[PDB]
């Protein structure tokens, strides 16, 4: 996954 | 119940960092998770997460089940400033009403509903 500042970027789903 | 987050940073930094990352990304919200007090359930590797605002708290519920590696026969509740969040509302809703003064939105899990 991808993180900036350690906060977990989530994904919005279909 | 105290959250490890919020003993470990003053209350000016994380007011500073949350109203940077409202203004960084407006189609997101950050949210604490962390688990309750006296809960029997899995720990979870990662506390901090930048969710878009039109996640369900349902969605989130399924995507922190899976972090935890909860078998769907195990229990899993969201606390909200001592309520149980709605898992129809979204996480931009669900932040509206309930983040704290340093623009986060807290939430603590556990296996039990009490």
């Amino acid at each position: 996954g991808s993180e900036v500042d350690g906060w977990l970027i989530i994904d919005l789903p279909d | 119940m105290k959250f490890v987050y919020k003993e470990e940073h003053p209350f000016e930094k994380r007011r500073s960092e949350g109203e940077k990352i409202r203004k960084k990304y407006p189609d997101r919200v950050p949210v604490i998770v962390e688990k309750a007090p006296k809960a029997r359930i899995g720990d979870l590797d990662k506390k901090k997460y930048l969710v878009p605002s039109d996640l369900t708290v349902g969605q989130f519920y399924f995507l922190i089940r899976k972090r935890i590696h909860l078998r769907a026969e195990d229990a899993l509740f969201f606390f909200v400033n001592n309520v149980i969040p709605p898992t129809s509302a979204t996480m931009g809703q669900l932040y509206q009403e309930h983040h704290e003064e340093d623009f986060f939105l807290y939430i603590a899990y556990s296996d039990e509903s009490v």
